[PDB]
RNA sequence: ACGACGACGUUGAUAGGCCGGGUGUGUAAGCGCAGCAAUGCGUUGAGCUAACCGGUACUAAUGAACCGAGGUCUUGACCA
RNA sequence: CGACACAGGUGGUCAGGUAGAGAAUACCAGGCGCUUGAGAGAACUCGGGUGAAGGAACUAGGCAAAAUGGUGCCGUAACU
């Protein structure tokens, strides 16, 4: 349950509802 | 307007462009240059298609004219040495602003002809 | 070198082609994933493509199917998606990149339809 | 965990298996992600997994267990139709490795 | 060419979209009367298109990690 | 068959499938994608398509390239 910027709800397969994440930047709420 | 056609309406500034030029409009173009002892006056010269010009400082085209071994040249009007044109021909069709032919290939029915 | 131009990922026909197709998908399905150079210029396979399309006639319905070869997500363009964009002006269907996937290491986002 | 099957070349398997061959497992992760070697991955799915089943199963920890051995020598080699030149035809007496990793409490 | 180099990262116009400016071609869809037809006409000196520029942030420039010596000595004047 | 899943070699039948001057190009039927990949608009060849003016001046030799090069009418020399 570690997630990069945030914390919280994470998955090492799609982005989270919080700023969605991966690697990348985009994706927003 | 824009810094790039902000600074051409002085030189050569866009002075009422004829009409004509126009396809195979052929308006006798005019002079006043030197050359020689300054008191050269008017002149006269049969001109065609092949137009030519932009819009700062456009240019009449090839005169291609007939008389004498044949033709070539212009000076770009308006010009330190131009003054006002007159009419010809009534105009005619084929494609105006680029128009070969009618050189190496000048006769009677050739020229003034598409 | 030169200027920016378009961008021919391979050669010359595999660069119209690709625009189609890709393109229709955006109409099909509001969600999609190529690369990198992904759709960011299939946003202008679609629009042009929407707009001389935008009002329902004889002179726009055409132009449609003409890069979009597909008679279901032709008509849907319209009466659907349109009038859905009526007083809006650009902002089609725009989309943020996303981070890369599995296989082939390339950013890719959803090219979506808002 | 340890080290079996692969096809590796056992020469180039190492050097990454070193650098990390010294105490503290944590200065053998944050290194090994950064080898530019294809000897990188494969070594590092172990000593990253021998640290597991030392956590469960006999007891360690991971506060103190860190890398006393490591060794790559073994095959067995194996014949390999690997078309090379412009057209001609060569057995590959190709070898596999053997990444060996024991992080106990040191 | 790898590397480098240079600008910017919201105190943003860098790129794209949209609009406009600056350009390339050349007479549109449809319909009327055209015409047997090819396609000749009138309506349009009308459409279509662009690897320029400007306006405009509307869209896209986050977060966070990290390399990291630690003011090395023997010894001239001035200052306190 | 040729050492190998080597663009080499190897007999017969289908030469009326559709458009032309034909068993030539494009395309149903049928078969197939089994002749390693990804990113950047160098110098650096082999293949390839021709250049404003002159034009073989290159060269052992115009090698190479190009040019004339369908059909119908008119007309057609020396020599035999």
């Amino acid at each position: 349950l570690s997630v990069d910027k945030t914390s919280g709800e994470k998955h090492l397969r799609h982005h989270i509802t919080a700023d969605g994440y991966y690697r990348g930047r985009k994706v927003i709420a | 307007s824009n810094i790039i056609k902000q600074l051409e309406q002085e030189q050569m500034k866009q002075d009422v462009p004829s009409f004509r030029p126009g396809d195979t409009v052929e308006v006798k173009v005019w002079v006043v240059e030197g050359s020689k002892k300054r008191l050269q006056a008017f002149e006269g010269v049969v001109i065609a298609i092949r137009n030519r010009g932009l819009h700062s400082a456009f240019t009449v085209r090839k005169i291609s004219n007939g008389e004498g071994v044949e033709r070539v040249f212009q000076t770009h009007s308006p010009v330190v040495d131009s003054i006002s044109v007159k009419r010809r021909g009534a105009v005619r069709k084929a494609k105006l602003y680029y128009l070969r032919e009618r050189t190496g290939k000048a006769a009677r029915i050739k020229e003034r002809l598409n | 070198h030169r200027k920016s131009g378009r961008q021919l990922n391979r050669n010359s026909s595999h660069r119209q082609a690709m625009f189609r197709n890709m393109a229709g998908s955006l109409v099909r399905h509001e969600i999609i994933k190529t690369t990198l150079p992904k759709a960011k210029e299939l946003r202008r396979v679609v629009e042009p493509l929407i707009t001389l399309a935008k009002t329902d006639s004889v002179a726009n319905r055409r132009l449609a199917f003409a890069r979009t070869r597909d008679n279901e997500i032709v008509a849907k363009l319209f009466n659907e998606l349109g009038p859905r964009f009526a007083s809006r002006a650009g902002g089609y269907t725009r989309i943020l990149k996303c981070g890369f996937r599995a296989g082939d290491n390339a950013p890719m986002a959803y090219i979506e339809l808002v | 965990a340890k080290h079996r099957h692969a096809r590796s070349s056992a020469q180039k398997v190492r050097l990454v298996a070193d650098l990390i061959r010294g105490k503290k497992v944590s200065q053998a992760l944050d290194i090994l992600t950064y080898t530019n070697k294809k000897a990188a991955v494969l070594v590092k799915k172990v000593l990253e997994s021998a640290i597991a089943n030392a956590e469960h199963n006999d007891g360690a920890d991971i506060d103190d267990l860190k890398v006393t051995k490591i060794f790559v020598d073994e095959g067995p080699s194996m014949k390999r139709i690997m078309p090379r030149a412009k057209g001609r035809a060569d057995r590959i007496l190709k070898r596999t490795s053997h990444i060996t990793v024991v992080v106990s409490d040191r």
